[PDB]
């Protein structure tokens, strides 16, 4: 206390904030049901914007009261300057998103290596084209970093922009300008209180005196201290990197006042970062001379820095290195148009880091590192260990090592579990024994997919999964495994098959797709819910369960609360308030803290609408369906497959037979960059919507009336969820999902009208059963040089007009380079040579063969033009060639020549 | 989807699409020429646009691509009923009146002492080489021999000898034209 | 391709096996005679591979470079094994090249 | 068109002189030039707008105009109200102002030539270190010399020799005999018999009674017990500040002498099973079960296989498991102890044994050695062997003690992680290991059976292995960056060839053998300085940590010598001194500007005093980086009404601020209560 206020920080929950600022927005002091259920009807009820709660947020802090929204730490910022800084951001970064040569828009992590390769290859090839017969040429590039980008910039050349920009209007490019401005004269770092203390008793009983940092305090009398043309590192990485560009851009049109040379210099600009280059033609020893240099890269680095020493940007020397063939962007230098593949930096993180949660997320976490440096070109014999060393990590950290406590087969063996060693689940501390390429592709479902799809194909007796596909689409076929099994339990005559699939089946009851099951919590909330204000006017406004009664009476009054997201207003504070650690858990492990270790795990252990959901999940995947099938028939070298050894058989098999199974590539050897291709979280999101309308609705009849199997004939609310939960509700809502189409138009008037239940809890999702996708993989850079058959056909269909220019163009051409070769080989090699992993001669065959028996019937004309106009439309310039190898028929190929080829009102 | 034309090319589209259905299931009490009319504009024309917009949109492939599944997945459904219910309409009319994918491996196909598998690659980058007017590399003349490729795999022998002059080479039609325009 | 037969099909694994031998050759002529007898072979087959050659993305100079190496290899090993005192070598390479 | 909102309410509002601040004014008092005065620049910055009229609907241009009205009328300035006259104004304007990239190009050579000067280049990268190492030299004295037995403890922290209560109990059968003494060279005061005085009381007579299992304490004993214990603590506390030079002889002969002494140590170990051994063969000795088409490839998995025998042999997973429970032990031997208690650590081998020594972070390692190799292991740990006894046919040694920290645990801790996937993949890297690996077969691999070349790259390759996962001191942190900071050599001319060694570098080497690292990459240094003309082949240089001759591809030498750099710890001295050093950049940096500016610690911000006119410290060109901001705005955004409804669209500030999930996440806010 040296009159002033002194106040510490304390970080709240950013939720909690909106909550609060989106209620003093609204004149709501003090927490009240009736001020807030009076307006707000429907989606014709009140709204809020952004940028009306912005002013009126600057409004708010216009007036004088210590400035205590510009006070932030390093990496942390407050609620306000978390806004300003979100306007500036987020109006500027499509600006940012325009410029087709900048990438702070990155797609993540693809559009880094492609845009990268792409400037590479166009330099060189306007070094390549400016190579011919021209007098002097000379080429060089630089990756620069800058020395400290948050502290040298002056932010007032900021001021001298946003005046400029044409996308606002005036009032919001002055609402801009005076949150800039705001920025710089208000702006102090509060210094930590411990090295504080720390720092004032060296200071009271040893110094005397102080350090440079001591001297903006008057003697350590104040505890924070302003940094004035320092905007935090992490904050502006958008507008400060389109800027720079400017500046590239700026020395662009400056190079063009040169007179005797020409310059066409491009750039790239990430944050922190440079790749650029520059081309001279003409008399290079004369401006050498005028720019005092003897090499190119030198000018051009003198020239960078004296530019970027103009601007308030400091270059450091011992970082920027330029040279004729480098770049290095963050990492993965180019050399002469060849990528280094840089696995040192996935390797490296295999063993040097990890989430440090639990052991199952930590395992996650590692095993998306395993498919990175598998993905980025992985050497020789490191895989087997590299395996090894993720899931000797994942033991050592957490759960522990085996041979000792904390196991996973010991405690099987000591339960006498029937499954063997490489089936156990990843959540039951089952090592990673998935193979290459189930890891390779999907990630995370691998391992557990894998062995749901063996033991549905152990129990079931088929032997592979499209025997499986229409033995389980045609209904009451699973219903008839159940009763033999219902007859098999109370027989008493099970066998080890049986006891696998109960256990399993038992197991995916007590979880998610994949959940931990054993949660240990953390320090439980129940003592930090008072840090939430939300919990405290969740609790403000015998009695017990007349309240409880209460409440859930009026989530039933309007259920549309607690299962749509937020749309409007009385929908959204509504449903918000109605809803170094591995060095602990070494030691907390190994205790008997929450009354259990170790005989937590297994006493789950020790205890067919989830059997039907399961096998679905399993058939209604779209990737792992056609995963399987080309594992099982694989040819293993020859054909664009083994050309090499030196860790060449590392990438061909490993995507060859995957990403040539979808189009759009036609090479062998080339690190590639996945999307999120593999959704199985969307069949998750429907389970859960559903979770919370049963443990509404279960709650309501619960609380209406004591053991409830059936309604007494209440409400139609009561009376349809009766419907709904007499079975296993999630079955029946999805299971009638696939014949109902209600999708109601979101207005909240009509969707109280239509139906009060069922499009509640199967609509208001924005998710349904549906069918995933499969993408091309997005190659990124070359190296070193039922529902399948149907999409499937879909596929051929739409290819058919291009094979129908591929086919008859490889077969005249092999006719062309072999004149002895006869009509056996022809239909020889075209039962071989296939595109897509699609033979050529049955996929023409299959979709042939019913035109053929459409046309030898005895159906009109009308009846054949229309059945495959598509088709025939197809076959008008090859049908001779059709009928060229005896598959076209006589029949057909007349019909084609002759009907193709030509009172009231 | 925001692309400008090709945003307003894929909506006039399936909006074409969903009105011309919509006005096929308006009325029906005459005789098929409305199913007829129906057929080359609900089954043809417009579903392989969309299946070929599904496979051949890049820069919407992290971002719209999920989205485009579930559009052109749902037209299949509609291609698949639409063939069901013009069959039935069919047939009151005259009447009133899996393992497919796995047919691929053994494709080591050798013709005398040539691979006819490396014999494709090359033939194509002639023609690529022949249509820029360019050289060949001699690195596509590197998967000719069979020797380099016989120490590992299965070898399928069919003795025909490479015979270059006969009759059935006249019927191709395929750039009879020497150009050498840098040769003497 | 060209359907032409190249000669003497049976160097390469009789060359591979006289320098397997020579790895365990204790003998100091018989290294110097078939030292001499691959210069002579090198010497009386040349190299017709072109400036204009790119193999994937080696070109001329790096097949070249490989070439210079080898030739220096062996010329070495020939300098070091046979010693006779400085009789001019360096006019005679320029007249032949 | 596509129905404009007018998303505030501020539309009657201004950007000139209605705002709060009074800077615009001076900025444009700062940036009128000759021949451009007040009212002209104005004109050109409040009216440069109108390059983009035909994409924008009516109202908002309206605005425009009147907000350019208002701005020319309340700044005293004859406003413009008509186009034409407008138009032609701004065609002069444009003029005028394209005619200023002449002047900054002049001063940018003007630039250039000043900055040609008063710089000066080293000959070479030794004259670099010799330059660098006089520099060092008159900042502070007392360093350098050629005395090298002065030095602390050389190979890290840890000693582990190869060979629960039947261990202490043969320790304490042995024990009961007398000391020798032996140095390297002759010192004086003796500690190593208080040390010997320690060893021998606390576990001569005092070993009986156990508190916890692993632990005890120490209370009631005679007065010369205590005497001779505080003299034992008295012991603990060695300091030093000196420097080994890069051109020092005879060090590195010392090194490859210990190397083969270390190599010779190693092949002794009589175990077969363990901890880590069990997951790593589950995962290895059946390798083939981790696939699916294994005919495939037949060259790959045994060599995998070979590889975990040799590992076998040399014990690589039995010393990651001893360092593990020693980790573990220490990391459980910091809690709630007292200042008079202390703590064995025994691991899972027969004749291995701790002393923990009062809480602190200290302890005491003991071995226990045979005769047969008995020399060479005096050779190993030289500087750090105190003393050491005979009983028998057994040796016993007293090991220098040193300080841990918990980020050093760790590092320990990660060992099992460390060290195998790294042996495999120099043993990768290394040609003439493939070639050897390939030649033998698995039940004819051995390790008295090896070429004499491989026997000693598998010297460097298990020394390298040992001391980058065994990584403990800040010499080690210092050679990593400097060689992270120098691998920019192997191209062309990048201006930092020695200028980061004249300015940048940081002398400061605590103990011997990190000697072969730098003159390895003085060696790696030298061979790439040599001269390259386009591109070249890889195979003529040397590996870093393994040697390595006959190189690959330089992907192999970028990989290893950055998985040397990628895997050290970030702070190993305290969180609260990177901490202060996070804080007091800003703080020097601002102070220098502020000092540069000539404010004060007193006044406010004061934000133009026309200084920034093309100085080098903290300045603009003024009217250069307006035009720049102009036009780029001018050739990035075109057609600004369909942007800018996808500005208002995706980012949807139309809808409320919840919306977006990115202001509704664990961000946490720092709100000020």
């Amino acid at each position: 206390y040296y009159r002033n206020n002194v106040t510490v920080l304390k970080s709240k929950k950013v939720s909690e904030e909106l909550y609060d600022l989106v209620k003093q927005f609204h004149n709501m002091m003090e927490i009240d049901l009736d001020s807030v259920m009076n307006l707000g009807k429907g989606t014709e009820g009140k709204k809020h914007t952004f940028l009306q709660m912005l002013e009126f947020v600057m409004s708010k802090a216009k007036n004088v009261t210590g400035s205590v929204d510009f006070l932030v730490s390093v990496y942390l910022m407050s609620m306000k300057v978390k806004m300003m800084l979100y306007f500036i951001e987020h109006t500027f970064k499509h600006v940012a998103q325009s410029d087709p040569s900048e990438a702070i828009s990155i797609s993540g992590d693809n559009k880094i290596r492609a845009l990268s390769t792409l400037s590479l290859d166009t330099i060189t090839s306007y070094n390549d084209i400016l190579n011919k017969n021209s007098k002097k040429s000379r080429l060089a590039f630089l990756s620069a970093d800058q020395s400290k980008w948050s502290a040298s910039d002056l932010t007032y050349k900021y001021v001298l922009a946003i005046i400029l920009n044409p996308i606002l209007t005036t009032g919001e490019a002055s609402l801009m300008i005076e949150c800039i401005l705001m920025y710089v004269k208000l702006k102090k770092v509060c210094i930590p209180t411990d090295i504080f203390l720390n720092l004032r008793k060296a200071q009271g009983t040893f110094g005397q005196n102080e350090t440079a940092i001591g001297l903006l305090t008057k003697g350590l009398t104040t505890n924070t201290y302003p940094v004035s043309m320092n905007w935090l590192q992490g904050n502006l990485n958008y507008l400060s990197s389109v800027y720079h560009s400017c500046a590239m851009k700026a020395y662009h049109k400056t190079l063009e006042c040169y007179k005797d040379c020409d310059f066409q210099t491009r750039w790239i600009v990430h944050s922190d970062d440079n790749a650029t280059s520059l081309i001279a033609s003409g008399e290079v020893d004369k401006m050498l001379t005028d720019f005092s240099s003897s090499s190119l890269p030198e000018m051009l680095f003198r020239s960078i820095e004296a530019h970027f020493k103009s601007f308030c940007i400091t270059l450091n020397p011992k970082k920027s290195y330029a040279s004729s063939s480098e770049v290095e962007f963050i990492s993965e230098r180019i050399v002469n148009g060849a990528i280094i593949p840089l696995y040192c930096r996935h390797l490296a993180n295999c063993c040097t880091e990890s989430s440090h949660i639990s052991y199952f997320d930590d395992l996650m976490s590692l095993s998306i590192h395993v498919t990175m440096l598998l993905r980025k070109g992985c050497p020789n014999e490191v895989i087997p260990f590299a395996y090894g060393a993720v899931q000797v990590q994942a033991l050592s950290i957490y759960s522990m090592l085996p041979g000792e406590v904390n196991d996973s087969i010991r405690i099987f063996k000591k339960l006498g579990v029937s499954l063997k060693s490489n089936e156990i689940p990843t959540n039951m501390g089952g090592w990673l024994t998935s193979p290459i390429e189930p890891l390779s592709i999907l990630g995370p479902s691998s391992n557990d997919q894998i062995i749901y799809y063996n033991v549905i194909r152990d129990f079931l007796n088929k032997k592979s999964l499209e025997e499986v596909k229409d033995s389980v689409s045609s209904s009451s076929y699973l219903q008839m495994r159940f009763r033999e099994l219902k007859g098999k339990y109370e027989k008493g005559t099970l066998e080890e098959k049986d006891k696998k699939m109960i256990f399993l089946i038992n197991l995916f009851e007590k979880a998610t797709m994949l959940t931990q099951i054993i949660k240990l919590p953390n320090f439980i909330n129940e003592n930090a819910l008072n840090k939430m204000s939300s919990y405290k006017d969740f609790s403000k406004l015998i009695a017990s369960s007349l309240e409880m009664e209460s409440v859930h009476d009026i989530m039933i009054k309007n259920p549309e609360t607690i299962l749509i997201a937020p749309l409007n207003d009385r929908d959204f504070l509504l449903s918000q308030l109605f809803m170094k650690l591995a060095l602990d858990r070494v030691l907390r492990s190994k205790a008997r803290t929450k009354m259990t270790y170790e005989e937590n795990m297994e006493k789950k252990i020790l205890e067919y609408c989830s059997f039907k959901t399961c096998v679905n999940l399993v058939i209604k995947d779209v990737n792992f369906s056609m995963l399987i099938p080309i594992l099982d028939s694989a040819y293993p070298c020859e054909s664009r497959k083994r050309d090499n050894y030196n860790f060449r058989w590392f990438q061909t098999e490993k995507w060859i037979p995957v990403v040539e199974g979808s189009p759009g590539l036609v090479v062998m050897h080339a690190v590639y960059g996945s999307n999120y291709i593999e959704n199985l979280g969307l069949k998750n999101i429907p389970l859960t919507d559903d979770s919370i309308n049963v443990l509404t609705s279960t709650f309501g009849t619960g609380l209406i009336m004591e053991d409830v199997k059936s309604l007494v004939k209440g409400k139609d609310s009561f009376e349809t969820e009766a419907f709904s939960n007499s079975n296993e509700c999630q079955r029946l809502v999805k299971a009638c999902n696939y014949m109902i189409a209600a999708q109601n138009r979101l207005l909240a008037i009509n969707t109280c009208f239509t139906r009060k239940s069922f499009p509640f809890y199967s609509k208001f999702n924005l998710g349904r059963g549906f069918i995933s996708n499969t993408l091309a993989l997005l190659s990124t850079i070359y190296s070193k040089e039922k529902t399948i058959r149907t999409v499937v056909s879909a596929q051929q269909d739409m290819n058919l007009e291009k094979i129908l220019d591929t086919a008859v163009y490889i077969s005249d051409k092999l006719q062309s380079l072999f004149p002895t070769i006869t009509r056996e080989d022809i239909v020889l090699i075209l039962q071989n040579v296939c595109l897509d992993s699609k033979p050529i001669w049955q996929s023409l065959e299959d979709k042939m063969k019913k035109i053929n028996n459409s046309t030898a019937s005895g159906f009109t004309v009308s009846n054949v033009i229309l059945s495959h106009n598509s088709e025939l439309n197809t076959i008008q310039k090859q049908i001779v060639w059709m009928w060229n190898m005896g598959l076209c028929s006589h029949r057909t190929l007349d019909f084609v020549i002759r009907y193709i080829r030509r009172i009231g009102i | 989807i925001v692309d400008d034309d090709i945003r307003e090319t894929m909506d006039e589209f399936l909006m074409n699409i969903r009105d011309t259905c919509l006005e096929g299931l308006e009325n029906c009490k005459s005789v098929e020429e409305y199913d007829s009319y129906l057929d080359e504009n609900g089954f043809n024309d417009t579903v392989e646009l969309f299946e070929n917009l599904l496979r051949t949109h890049d820069n919407f492939e992290n971002e719209y691509s999920p989205l485009f599944s579930e559009i052109v997945d749902k037209a299949k459904q509609y291609t698949r009923d639409l063939e069901g219910f013009k069959e039935i309409l069919l047939m009151l009319k005259y009447s009133l009146i899996m393992h497919a994918v796995e047919l691929m491996a053994k494709k080591h196909i050798e013709i005398g002492e040539f691979n006819l598998l490396g014999m494709i690659q090359l033939i194509k980058a002639c023609e690529t080489c022949h249509n820029n007017d360019s050289i060949l590399n001699l690195a596509s003349l590197r998967n000719v021999l069979s020797r380099t490729y016989a120490t590992f795999g299965r070898r399928i022998r069919l003795d025909h000898d490479l015979d270059l002059q006969n009759n059935l080479m006249e019927k191709s039609y395929d750039f009879k034209t020497l150009v050498l325009p840098e040769i003497k | 391709l060209t359907k032409s037969r190249s000669k003497e099909h049976f160097l390469s694994g009789r060359v591979k096996k006289a320098l397997i031998q020579l790895r365990d050759e204790q003998s100091r002529t018989k290294k110097l005679e078939v030292y001499k007898d691959i210069a002579n072979f090198l010497a009386r087959h040349p190299l017709c591979l072109s400036e204009k050659t790119l193999y994937g993305r080696y070109t001329y100079s790096d097949i070249n470079d490989y070439i210079m190496q080898t030739r220096e290899i062996i010329l070495s090993k020939i300098s070091e094994l046979d010693e006779v005192v400085e009789t001019d070598e360096d006019n005679f390479l320029l007249s032949y090249l | 068109v596509f129905f404009s909102h007018w998303t505030s309410k501020y539309k009657e509002r201004n950007p000139t002189e209605i705002a709060y601040s009074e800077d615009i004014e001076r900025i444009i008092d700062s940036l009128v030039t000759d021949e451009i005065t007040k009212e002209e620049i104005i004109h050109f910055l409040f009216g440069n707008f109108c390059f983009h009229i035909e994409t924008m609907n009516d109202q908002h241009i309206a605005d425009k105009f009147k907000g350019y009205q208002s701005s020319c009328i309340n700044l005293k300035i004859e406003p413009k109200v008509d186009l034409a006259d407008l138009k032609d104004h701004l065609i002069q304007k444009q003029q005028i102002w394209e005619s200023l990239y002449g002047k900054h190009l002049e001063k940018i050579m003007l630039r250039i030539r000043e900055k040609k000067k008063k710089e000066k280049e080293i000959p070479d990268i030794t004259t670099a270190f010799n330059q660098n190492a006089a520099e060092y030299e008159e900042k502070y004295p007392n360093c350098f010399t050629n005395d090298l037995s002065e030095t602390k403890t050389n190979f890290s922290m840890t000693w582990s020799p190869s060979f629960n209560n039947a261990i202490i109990n043969k320790f304490r059968e042995s024990f009961k005999s007398s000391s020798r003494v032996i140095y390297n060279s002759p010192y004086s005061t003796n500690k190593a018999r208080d040390i010997t005085n320690l060893v021998r009381l606390c576990l001569t007579e005092l070993s009986c009674l156990t508190r916890n299992k692993n632990e005890f304490c120490m209370k009631e004993t005679g007065r010369e017990n205590k005497t001779i214990y505080f003299k034992g603590l008295a012991v603990m506390n060695i300091h030093m500040k000196k420097l080994i030079r890069h051109d020092n002889e005879d060090s590195l002969s010392w090194c490859e002498r210990i190397k083969d002494s270390l190599f010779v140590l190693h092949n002794g170990d009589i175990r077969e099973e363990g901890k880590i051994t069990s997951v790593y063969n589950n995962y290895a000795k059946n390798p083939e079960c981790l696939y699916i088409q294994d005919s495939v490839l037949k060259t790959e998995l045994e060599t995998c296989k070979k590889i975990n025998k040799l590992c076998n042999d040399l014990a690589i997973y039995h010393y990651s498991e001893d360092m593990m429970q020693f980790s573990k032990g220490l990391m459980v031997a910091d809690r709630y102890m007292t200042k008079e208690s202390f703590k064995i650590l025994t691991t899972a081998n027969t004749s291995m044994m701790l002393l923990a020594f009062k809480s602190g972070v200290p302890y005491i390692a003991l071995h226990i050695v045979d005769e047969d190799m008995s020399d060479q292991f005096n050779i190993c740990y030289t500087k750090e062997i105190y003393s050491y006894f005979r009983n028998g046919s057994n040796y016993i040694y007293i090991m220098r003690p040193q300080r841990l920290n918990q980020v050093r645990l760790l590092s320990l801790f990660k060992t099992p992680s460390k060290v195998p996937v790294c042996f495999a993949q120099f043993s990768k890297k290394a040609n003439e290991m493939e070639k050897w690996l390939k030649n033998k077969d698995i039940e004819k691999v051995n390790v008295f059976s090896m070429t004499m070349t491989v026997k000693q790259i598998l010297i460097n390759i298990v020394f390298s292995s040992v001391m980058i996962g065994t990584v403990t001191k800040l010499s080690r942190m210092g050679i990593f960056d400097f060689m992270r900071y120098a691998g920019f050599l192997p191209l062309s001319d990048y201006s930092n060839i020695k200028e980061y060694i004249r300015d940048k570098f940081d002398p400061d080497i605590t103990n011997v053998a990190d000697i072969y690292f730098v003159n390895g990459i003085k060696k790696l240094l030298f061979r790439m300085e040599d001269l390259d003309i386009i591109g070249g082949i890889t195979d003529l240089n040397i590996k870093c940590p393994i040697t390595g001759s006959t190189l690959l591809t330089l992907e192999d030498l970028y990989n290893n010598v950055y998985l040397a750099i990628y895997m050290m710890p970030k702070s190993l001295h305290n969180h609260v001194h990177n901490l202060t050093s996070l804080l007091n950049v800003p703080a020097e940096w601002e102070l220098k500007f502020r000092k540069e500016l000539g404010f004060n610690i007193f006044e406010d911000i004061y934000p133009k005093k026309a200084m920034f006119d093309d100085k080098d410290l903290f300045s603009i060109n003024g009217a250069l980086n307006v035009k720049a901001l102009s036009d780029y705005y001018l050739g990035n955004i075109e057609n600004v009404g369909l942007m800018r409804s996808e500005i208002e669209n995706k980012e949807d500030f139309l809808s409320p601020c919840y919306k977006i999930s990115t202001l509704k996440s664990s961000k946490k806010c720092s709100q000020s209560n």
